[PDB]
């Protein structure tokens, strides 16, 4: 029964030579019944993005939470957030709830516009945070994602190339995981464009 | 559980809903509407727990109600379903939450596209073409799934629907007692009272 | 089903180049009390085996009667019977195993860990586990109770590996287990202080030593401790 | 685990162990079991660890707060403090302390604060899970009145047996005497209390 | 309450090649967070050129393994010496299993060799007799981290011939012994880095029509 | 979890391993249990994660608006106080057991806090998974008055003990030397004894194997 | 699981998926749910994996000691009654296992029979066992008829198993066929559903909530 | 619980027993037969647990047609079902007991007159004008307390079942799925195939 | 309550009280918790009641039925019928039992058969709910081999503080004396063992 596994759903994050990829499924289903095969659990404020699972209702809630305070943020000081000022607020976020937690597991992944170089990050439902140059995984199918990472994973891959290895790792993970699926759906972020892709995979 | 389908078609949707009513052994009644419109365009559907079912729907209408005349504009389908589904958020965590699950059916006057929300007690929303709550899902998805198409008339919806309560009846254990249909569109909502008178 | 009642905490061992070793204190708790000391939980069978038993001491006690039983029935009809076919460790190891097995799967178990330390007649260093569940292993190092947990870390930076006991003198291996068995008595209430260490070399044969205890130990930087905290006197 | 605190001739002695079990482990072999709220005032702490630490430590805050405009405060007054504390939470609270003070006039008392706030002033009290063997000792060997070395000597025989049965308790006695000449600190590792 | 039952950590490994198969298995033992022995087999040949190994409870182990040699043993007896034919073998190994259907071993068997026709064969067991002749499984402590990347690697899934979209799939080719050991190793490595239950030794038996070879190689002590 | 901290002549030193847990699955490969209260004052974190990492947190941001308003350096006992007065208010359900450490115009000191509140002193002190371990290297190879260099070589070869010997805890080693009269030296990673070997394939594929479905520009700004 | 089987004017179709799973994890998608009792007669497998698995292949060789005294095909019904009461005798025990035995002999005609752990023996024309039951008794309910052709009789089967594989998180893999006729069963083939579920989006037009 | 409900007449026992199977969530038959002839003037309709009922039923009827072509004699409705109280009374306490309610209608050519006796699972036996098992008969008892006539004739008798099941689809919340009616008389056992056929 | 027996010059001396409760009320507080299974051999029952009256009852009966055809048995071999019941029987049965007996060769010995059947041979033992006093005592007060008289007053003054700190024990004292000579009987009232 366990609250982060009524819905299903997986997150993965990885790095490259100046850029990040973040990528998940689609599902969000009761249980056994799938529901729906359009749940995107990425989400983006500014040039920062942040995917999210566990509890449904809380995934979309934290998204809101976010992008409110975001937004408020900009306002004040007059320039949008970096990822890392952004990890320790949603760490912060989570933590304010320490007692009657949301049930998720977050993952920020994003480039630092002054710097320039890569982020990606994960936390736990209470909020501790998890720096990594490699990757970041969540979910249901959290293990199987720590397998194929532990394989396909390699330093410094080109955009190109990065596409193909993440892609790959959240497809059979997904396949290996009966409530995570439906579609998948990637995404590559450089300093500037970002490329959003969908990806067939089995609808079973 | 009770029973809870809808449809979106063309343009508009359709929305089918148990009338039966049981308390323990019997049934007080086999003619409740488990409907309650909360705007001339925005029309909602539920079920779920004994008493706290239509205190929450009421409160919803009231609310809508009272923006409506205050800004004497027209709440739209997704920013109504947004309030609900915000609503049930705060409940979840409260001494004691509502446990109501509902459909939200709408028409969009200003894009001019019929809009159905399926969101349950946990606070969970979620667009779709089509939708179930409770136990409803598992015999009729397969029906639509086969069926179902974007361009269907209301007309051809009203068919559809009508094969999957078919089938409710044909393997489903409780008695239902039938559904009352409704349909929301660019004029607003009227009863399909002749899906009852067949 | 049941439960323990009184009995014996650790029982930590090793191989060095030409045998193996194995100790364990003498005491029999009776939970929280220390009602015993006389107690001894190293059995040798035959003249080239050691069995050191854990756990609840009636059932140790019926052991030791099986394995005396074992002896004097090998020899029934066999005059080799201290030569050429006389039990070997791994002959009452495997027996012991057997039984313990057969017990849990009757749902009424010893409530023991053994250790079954010797040298086969043809030389080699034999040293295997068995607790009430049947599971056996073998390894360089064991220990039960809390062995696993604080004595086995040590005897582990003598011999790492497989590749070691070779180069392990029969005096280093000792001088370590018992400063191992200094350790035990220093964090385990269930510990008594004297205790009882055997070995068994391939050439000078068994040497059953008793009654020890542990000496040279570190008390003195006690007087500096002062309070919890804030206490300055 | 083994505490207690003796009455004699000058005024009284409150003594130790060190042992802190931590289910059969050994979390700390050198504790100074033996808290000090005031000059001519101690107490030996028993039962959980994080409770009597913390009442203590507010006992103590009480007492410093006293002084400071009431002028130095009895024994019988910060025994006071004590149940205050240990009565009023008896719900959430596991504390064996055993307070001992010696105060100019009255000589050195000994009042024992047990589970559930119920004071008792007596010559001597024993508390910890040790203190069940030495009830034979404790009784049978004890005249009213003994001198500093003619006491030291019991301490040092009680606390002897209650290491030697118990294991929840045992390290290096401790001991710690309150006197018109103050505080004094003692002790005695354990190739000695075996020995005996 | 006394609970007779226990968890020995460990995974195993079982693919079949075209004419030849594998079965590995790493050598740590544990009991909770703490180590028994770095080096203790699981893996055993039987006779007769089929490979066992039963992972999960050790003793329910070496019991089932036991008691299934001492089955081979008679089954000669009876048949004069005849062969053991591999699913003659699983369907026997169902009985030695059902057998104690209420009282089941908790473990996770699997044996593999070659059939009557020379190609390699596996076969998979339920802890209480269900058996199916799998081709390549991982089962055990990290099974769940092994068995994503075989379906990657060894059956080509999720991969698609380029410059063809979705529309070709990538067509699966025999992996030499050479290849597939060098997939068995990669896939031990990746789970010790990940896995508190898995490190330590991997060893590896390998069936041909010679008889069976065994390879060891060292995996991290963490 | 596997944390020591034990201190010599001129200052103390503390380490931990770097492994977070989460089940029998590992999460982070290279943590860091050591923070930072006040410049001078560190400390070490087993059990529950965000807990010590925002605990620490916490104390150590109050602590630094003290010394400020009071003019002074940071007391040691002071962020003993603080910490163990809030652990307790929350009766241990903030399980967040450590090692506190450093130096104030006053001297060297070392304590450990458990979870519930309840503190204690010595020279040496471990908390974690690998309390046990770490504690016979310490029970053995302990005397008073020790160098830098062997403090330093000690509470380093402690925690060895700990990654080895414990499967909830492992990888490298991370240490801070606190010395009087001297600046403190945080040394990430004074060992790395854990380095995955290299793999035996590469497993890049060729542009071209996945197959999308749609794929398009997303916008950022306004 | 997604089993199913039904009569019609062809004999008998049985159809099964292949996914197992452990929890939440797919621990196979390549078992054969369909016990080949014999030449003539086939058992699903619903319920527990090994206690269908093992008493089925028990039951085929009582079949066979029951042919070999009365020089006769054994008929469904004794076959269907033989197993329900060796698995009565275990009621209470904790066995588990729904199932459809499915035979075609020159008196009875085409027979399935549904029978289980508690001692349930159902004649029947269409059954569905699983956790996809549901589902497949969906389009099945609505496309049966008697008179079905062999070939369509055997695409419904499949686009049945298909509709539960992916709602159904517990079912999937690839689809299994059979077709028993008077004189024993067909094997139609492992069908990947993966495969199948573009291929019938694209010629049936059906399923287009899913973007591909 | 499955419907059993039962009615003597003026000469003629009559028997109806609702025809759907439900295991969990679906309904794997809309036309079971809870029915069992013991002889040719006694029958026997059962509903309890799962498998219990058909395995208990069957053998009662084995021992009864084995004890009629030995006598050659058939056994009267009245000894019958002393029979069947004597068995399950001896099932209540053993390992595991049958849990099957039954009704016995059978015409006793001796005496010229039709009987009814109603036996639950615990060897509970009694002698009635009509009956029914489990909740059956909250529904229907009051409806039969009121038009319940001994002169009534077959004909009246399913007028009178008639509404009694009326009721019981009116006010219960399980669906049934109908129900199957039997009559037994001086000439025999006979289906009424038009009450399914209506 | 409170059991033991001493062995000593002679031979050995098995003593304990009266008193035995059932809840805080007294069912009997005079009773012969020293049970004679043989001439020599006797056995001071602990634990339950009902269970130890019926295994002395048998362990008895076999003993009668040794002599009879094997001469008289050792004080060993009692002690072994004895765990054979209470060992093969650990789970439906709570016996404390003390056996000590007096053997014209190798003079007087002591053996205690604990929950569990686990067998002891001692200089001397002590069970029963209130042994848990006489731990002080008893150890620290025994030499080896004491007199007829120069023991009888260190039974009396442990079973003296057994009675004075356990409720569950008390009544009068009870010795028995198994010596060359034979068989003794001593009794020393309330007034008495109070007064020391």
């Amino acid at each position: 029964s366990d609250p982060s596994s009524i819905n299903g759903g997986i997150v993965v994050a990885m790095t490259g030579k100046d850029c990040v990829a973040i990528a998940c499924d689609l599902r969000l289903g009761s249980q056994s019944l799938g529901v729906s095969n359009k749940f995107e659990k990425i989400f983006h404020y500014g040039h920062v993005f942040l995917g999210i699972t566990g509890l449904a209702t809380d995934v979309t809630t934290l998204n809101e939470m976010f992008r409110y305070k975001t937004n408020l943020y900009k306002l004040k000081e007059e320039r949008a957030i970096e990822p890392e000022t952004f990890t320790q607020l949603v760490s912060s976020s989570l933590y304010e709830r320490r007692f009657g937690p949301y049930f998720v597991g977050p993952v920020v992944a994003g480039i630092n516009s002054k710097s320039g170089k890569p982020f990606i990050a994960g936390f736990d439902l209470i909020g501790c945070i998890d720096e990594a140059k490699d990757f970041i995984v969540s979910g249901t199918a959290s293990d199987q994602l720590f397998g194929m990472c532990e394989s396909l994973y390699e330093p410094n891959l080109e955009p190109e190339d990065l596409f193909e290895t993440i892609s790959q790792a959240l497809l059979n993970a997904a396949d290996r995981d009966a409530l995570s699926g439906w579609g998948a759906v990637v995404y590559i972020i450089k300093k500037d464009e970002v490329v959003k892709r969908y990806l067939k995979m089995r609808q079973d | 559980m009770d029973i809870i389908l809808g449809i979106r078609v063309q343009d508009s949707v359709i929305l089918a809903s148990s009338k039966a009513v049981t308390r323990g052994i019997s049934v007080l009644k086999d003619s409740d509407d488990k409907t309650r419109q909360l705007s001339p365009h925005t029309l909602m559907s539920f079920a779920g727990e004994a008493g706290d079912t239509v205190q929450f729907a009421e409160y919803i209408q009231a609310n809508i109600q009272l923006y409506s005349i205050r800004e004497d504009y027209e709440l739209s389908p997704q920013a109504v379903s947004s309030f609900v589904r915000q609503e049930l958020a705060k409940s979840i965590r409260s001494r004691r939450p509502y446990q109501v699950n509902v459909l939200i059916g709408g028409y969009d006057k200003k894009k001019n596209k019929p809009e159905l929300y399926q969101i349950d007690y946990l606070g969970t929303k979620v667009e779709l073409p089509y939708g179930a709550h409770g136990y409803s899902g598992f015999y009729t998805f397969s029906l639509l799934d086969h069926h179902y198409r974007p361009d269907m008339t209301t007309e051809e919806g009203l068919d559809l629907l009508k094969l999957c309560v078919q089938e409710l009846e044909k393997r489903m254990p409780m008695d239902f007692k039938g559904v009352i249909v409704k349909i929301v569109d660019k004029d607003g909502i009227r009863q399909v009272d002749d899906f009852q008178a067949q | 089903t049941q439960q323990p009642i009184v009995t014996g905490t650790s029982v930590i061992s090793m191989k060095y180049d030409n045998g193996v070793i194995i100790a364990a204190d003498n005491l029999g708790s009776y939970g929280s009390l220390l009602r015993f000391n006389g107690v001894e939980r190293l059995i040798p069978v035959g003249d080239n085996t050691v069995v050191g038993i854990s756990g609840d001491i009636s059932d140790m006690q019926h052991i030791e009667r099986l394995l005396k039983d074992l002896v004097t029935e090998n020899a029934y009809d066999n005059p080799l019977a201290d030569a050429e076919e006389a039990l070997e460790p791994s002959y009452i190891f495997e027996y012991l195993a057997t039984v313990m097995y057969q017990r849990r799967s009757k749902m009424n178990p010893l409530w023991n860990a053994i250790i079954v330390a010797g040298v086969q007649s043809n030389g080699d260093q034999f040293l295997r586990y068995v607790n009430l569940l049947g599971v056996t292993y073998s390894s360089p190092t064991l220990a039960t109770g809390f062995g696993a947990h604080m004595a086995n870390p040590l005897l582990r930076k003598v011999v790492d590996r497989e590749s070691d006991i070779p180069k392990t003198t029969v005096q280093v291996a000792e001088e370590a287990i018992v400063n191992a068995m200094r350790v035990l008595y220093y964090r385990d209430a269930r510990s008594s202080r004297n205790f009882s260490l055997a070995i068994i070399d391939k050439n000078t044969g068994l040497t059953f030593k008793k009654n020890l205890q542990v000496e040279n130990m570190k008390w003195d930087f006690a007087k500096d401790i002062k309070g919890y905290g804030t206490q300055k006197i | 685990t083994s505490i207690m605190a003796v009455t004699f001739k000058d005024g009284v002695i409150l003594g130790a162990d060190s042992r802190t079990t931590t289910g059969a482990y050994i979390a700390n072999r050198v504790t100074d079991k033996l808290t000090r709220v005031h000059d001519k005032i101690w107490c030996c702490r028993s039962g959980s660890a994080a409770d009597t630490q913390a009442i203590a430590d507010i006992v103590q805050y009480h007492l410093e707060l006293y002084t400071s405009q009431y002028g130095t405060p009895s024994t019988e007054t910060a025994a006071s403090v004590f149940k205050e504390l240990c009565y009023e939470n008896k719900d959430n609270l596991t504390a064996g302390i055993i307070v001992a003070g010696y105060d100019d006039k009255n000589k050195g008392e000994v009042y024992t604060i047990p589970l559930g706030g119920s004071v008792h002033k007596l010559p001597y009290a024993i508390a910890g899970s040790g203190s069940t063997f030495i009830y034979g000792y404790c009784d049978k060997n004890f005249r009213e009145n003994m001198s500093k070395e003619e006491t030291v000597d019991f301490i040092k025989h009680s606390l002897s047996q209650a290491i030697k049965w118990d294991g929840s308790s045992g390290g290096v006695i401790r001991m710690v005497v309150l006197t018109a000449a103050g505080v004094e600190r003692l002790i005695f590792y354990p190739d000695e209390y075996e020995q005996l | 309450q006394f609970n007779p039952y226990g968890d020995n950590g460990g995974t195993i490994l079982g693919i079949a090649g075209e004419d030849f198969a594998v079965l590995a298995g790493d050598t740590r033992n544990i009991t909770d967070y703490s180590i028994n022995s770095r080096y203790e087999p699981k893996v055993f040949d039987c006779g007769d050129n089929i490979v066992m190994s039963a992972n999960g409870f050790a003793a329910d182990g070496d019991a089932l393994v036991k008691r299934f040699k001492n089955s081979v043993k008679w089954y000669h007896f009876d048949h004069n010496d005849k062969k053991l034919s591999i699913n003659s073998a699983a369907r026997n190994i169902q009985h030695l299993l059902y057998g104690k259907r209420f009282f089941p071993y908790y473990v996770h068997t699997i044996i593999a060799g070659l059939d009557e026709d020379g190609k390699g064969a596996v076969y998979s067991f339920d802890p209480v007799g269900s058996y199916e002749r799998e081709q390549c499984r991982a089962g055990g402590a990290a099974a769940s981290l092994i068995m994503p990347f075989l379906d990657n690697q060894v059956n080509f899934k999720n991969q698609y011939e380029p410059g063809t979209n979705g529309k070709v799939k990538k067509p699966l080719k025999y992996l030499s012994v050479e290849e597939v050991i060098k997939l068995v190793r990669d896939s031990f490595t990746s789970a010790t880095e990940r896995h508190i239950q898995v490190g330590d030794g991997l060893e590896i038996l390998i069936v041909t029509k010679d008889g069976v070879r065994k390879e060891f190689y060292e995996l991290k002590r963490d | 979890t596997t944390i020591v901290g034990v201190k010599f002549n001129n200052g103390v030193v503390i380490a931990a391993d770097t492994r977070s847990t989460q089940g029998p699955i590992v999460a982070d490969k290279n943590c860091a249990k050591l923070h930072r209260i006040s410049p001078k004052i560190w400390c070490a974190g087993a059990g529950t994660a965000a807990d010590t990492e925002a605990v620490t947190q916490l104390i150590g941001s109050n602590i630094e608006l003290h010394s400020l308003y009071t003019s002074r350096e940071p007391r040691v006992v002071s962020a003993l106080q603080m910490l163990k007065q809030h652990l307790f208010k929350y009766q241990g359900h903030i399980g967040a057991y450590l090692i506190v450490a450093g130096v104030d115009p006053t001297g060297s000191h070392l304590f450990s806090i458990h979870a519930h509140g309840s503190t204690d002193v010595g020279y040496y002190l471990s908390l974690g998974s690998g309390s046990l371990a770490a504690m016979a290297v310490l029970e053995s190879h302990w005397k008073q008055d020790l160098t830098k260099e062997e403090a330093i070589k000690l509470a380093s070869d402690a925690i060895q003990a700990g990654i080895w010997n414990d499967l909830g805890s492992g990888s490298n080693v991370d240490v801070c030397v606190m010395e009087i009269g001297k600046d403190a030296e945080y040394l990430r990673n004074y060992l790395t004894p854990n380095v995955r070997e290299e793999k035996q394939k590469s497993y890049k594929f060729p542009r071209g194997t996945t197959a999308v479905l749609k794929e398009s520009i997303v916008n950022i700004c306004d | 699981t997604t089993t199913l089987a039904f009569r019609f004017q062809g004999g008998i179709i049985v159809a099964v998926d292949s996914r197992a799973t452990a929890g939440n994890w797919v621990a196979s998608q390549t078992v054969k749910r369909v016990i080949e009792i014999n030449p003539f007669l086939l058992g699903t497998m619903a319920g527990g994996a090994a206690d269908c698995q093992f008493w089925e292949t028990w039951l085929g060789s009582q079949c066979r000691l029951h042919e070999l005294r009365e020089k006769e095909r054994i008929s469904v019904a004794a076959a269907s009654k033989i197993l329900s009461n060796l698995v009565y005798q275990y009621k209470g025990a904790g066995l588990s296992m729904g199932t459809m035995i499915c035979g075609y002999t020159r008196k009875e005609g085409p027979t399935i029979y549904y029978v289980d752990s508690d001692g349930t023996r159902l004649k029947g024309d269409i059954f569905c066992v699983g956790s996809g039951q549901t589902f497949a008794y969906g389009v099945l309910d609505s496309n049966y008829k008697w008179d079905l052709s062999v070939e369509d009789a055997l695409y419904l089967g499949k686009r049945s198993i298909l509709a539960a594989a992916h709602r159904d998180a517990y079912s999937g893999g690839s689809v299994n066929l059979y077709h028993v006729t008077e004189d024993g069963w067909i094997y139609h083939g492992n069908h990947d559903v993966g495969e199948l579920f573009w291929k019938v989006k694209e010629e049936e037009g059906s399923f287009n909530n899913v973007i591909g």
